[PDB]
């Protein structure tokens, strides 16, 4: 199928308290697997999938030194971006950085992302084309031309078409399991009391996994987008998922209205009523 | 593997 | 920049009043990622919360959890209480069995 | 009494809605003002949309439709967009939302700005 290697970057100055926080943290098409931290005890390149524990002292060895190279290079760039912006060292600053690669089928790679945000907003990012920056603000404008001249997207490029590509392959090997696997949402509906002879009834999707899932209601055939309400997938906590979406009828008319659960793991999408 | 990160 | 956390408090299993569980505060799409999250039961603070390790979405915003074990009853409350730069007061949200 | 405002560019005008709401939130304002939830015609518009934009994340009228199981603007028909959006590689999941650098495809239930936008017929006589 498609597939994903992502890299979640955090460095948050924090001013009074020393230096700043560093996070690398890698996922797998949305598995986490590797986490390495600034503020642990052992700040180390650190499993957290179990077909991680696969890999030889040299990888993790490796990872730690490379992630302690690039903590030392976003110290400079808060105080770059400091430079830029004409701010003080009085505030706490945030750099974030998604990194990676998605390929097909065939393990060729389809989308290749550098994506950079200073203090909550898109600072920079690299282009599908993998050749040209689009830049956010004047001081990402400098960056752009810096990265021009360095030559950035044609070493990213590379990157991301070369050895992305290739880490992402051996991964997948190394879990085929707990990643290809599916868990199907066990449905219900809730009735539920209200003021003036009305119903709240409650689609619920419960212990199902990949996160992503679709909960819909219909009233005969047609889908109440609008006068729906739905909270957002939330972890149970135990590897699992679960979402709910409700809506309002009036008692007696409950029969007239469908659900709707539709997950990757589920052969035909499911239809519920009380 | 990550990248390594060039300075901005 | 600054936006306000959303928080969700729910348990992990069907909740039987007596039967022991667990008791998730899921706070996210919040930004700075500083923040102070308690868990509350009757009125009083949960000695030492689990913390999940904080992330970030495709957003940008911040997406942290946090839980402990608990045992429903009929009659006592539990709640979570988030403290966060984003917001004036502390906002805290009700734990409530059928959301 | 949320926050909005109004602005065109070439032949478009566009309102901006600075209140959060999800993606069918947004596509409802939108046309309480009778204007739909933006269609990005070409890459100059997405540039022009970019560069204005006050800094943060805006639903734009593009989503993943499972009834044709595919990707859909807004009004049904074909952008110029649609080569960078198909390069783009989005998931068959959610919506697409603009941002200063970049267009992403995400979860519709996530509260964001909101753009609505009108192609012009005439000179506003």
């Amino acid at each position: 199928g498609p597939h994903s290697l992502r890299y979640f970057v955090t460095a948050v100055s924090r001013p009074g308290l020393g230096e700043p926080r560093y996070m690398e943290v890698g996922y797998v098409d949305d598995t986490e697997f590797v986490r390495f931290d600034s503020d642990a005890e052992n700040p180390r390149y650190e499993p957290r999938a179990r077909w991680m524990e696969q890999e030889g002292p040299e990888y993790w060895e490796r990872e730690t030194q490379k992630a302690k190279g690039n903590e030392q290079s976003f110290r400079v760039d808060l105080r770059t971006l400091l430079g830029y912006y004409n701010q003080s060292k009085g505030g706490s600053h945030t750099i974030q950085v998604i990194s990676g690669c998605e390929v097909g089928s065939d393990g060729r790679l389809l989308r290749g992302y550098q994506q950079y945000a200073y203090d909550g907003c898109d600072y920079i990012a690299l282009n599908e084309d993998l050749k040209t920056w689009t830049a956010a603000d004047m001081a990402a404008l400098i960056t752009k031309h810096k990265w021009e001249q360095a030559g950035e997207a044609e070493r990213l490029r590379a990157y991301l078409e070369g050895t992305c590509v290739e880490w992402l392959r051996r991964y997948l090997k190394n879990g085929n399991a707990t990643l290809l696997r599916t868990d199907s949402p066990k449905a219900h509906v809730t009735h539920h009391s209200r003021p003036e002879d009305k119903v709240t009834l409650r689609c619920w999707a419960l212990g199902f996994y990949p996160a992503d899932i679709t909960l819909t209601w219909q009233l005969n055939g047609e889908e109440l987008i609008q006068d729906m309400e739905l909270v957002e997938t939330r972890p149970a906590g135990d590897g699992t998922f679960q979402k709910w979406a409700s809506v309002v009828v009036p008692l007696g008319k409950e029969q007239y209205y469908t659900c709707h659960v539709y997950h990757q793991g589920l052969p035909e999408p499911l239809t519920l009523r009380w | 593997s990550i990248i390594n990160f060039e300075k901005l | 920049i600054q936006k306000t956390p959303q928080i969700q408090v729910y348990s992990r299993h069907p909740p039987e009043n007596g039967k022991p569980n667990i008791l998730n505060c899921y706070v996210t799409q919040f930004h700075p990622p500083h923040i102070e999250i308690q868990m509350l039961k009757n009125g009083k603070k949960i000695p030492k919360v689990e913390m999940s390790d904080m992330s970030f979405s495709k957003d940008w915003s911040f997406y942290i959890l946090a839980h402990t074990e608990f045992t429903p009853t009929e009659t006592d409350t539990y709640a979570c209480r988030v403290k966060h730069a984003s917001m004036a007061e502390p906002k805290t949200v009700y734990w409530d069995r059928d959301m | 009494r949320g926050v909005k405002y109004w602005f065109c560019y070439s032949t478009k005008c566009y309102y901006f809605i600075m209140n959060k709401t999800t993606w069918s939130g947004c596509k409802a304002n939108c046309q309480h003002y009778g204007v739909p939830i933006l269609k990005i015609e070409d890459e100059d518009e997405l540039k022009f949309l970019q560069r204005h934009v006050i800094p943060g994340n805006y639903w734009i009228g593009l989503s993943y439709d499972k009834k044709k199981k595919e990707w859909a603007w807004i009004d049904n028909g074909p952008s110029k967009l649609d080569m960078k959006i198909k390069k783009m590689n989005f998931k068959s999941r959610g919506c697409v939302f603009l941002s200063k650098a970049r267009i992403e495809d995400i979860d519709c239930n996530i509260p964001y700005y909101c753009i609505c936008g009108k192609k012009l017929d005439k000179f506003p006589d």
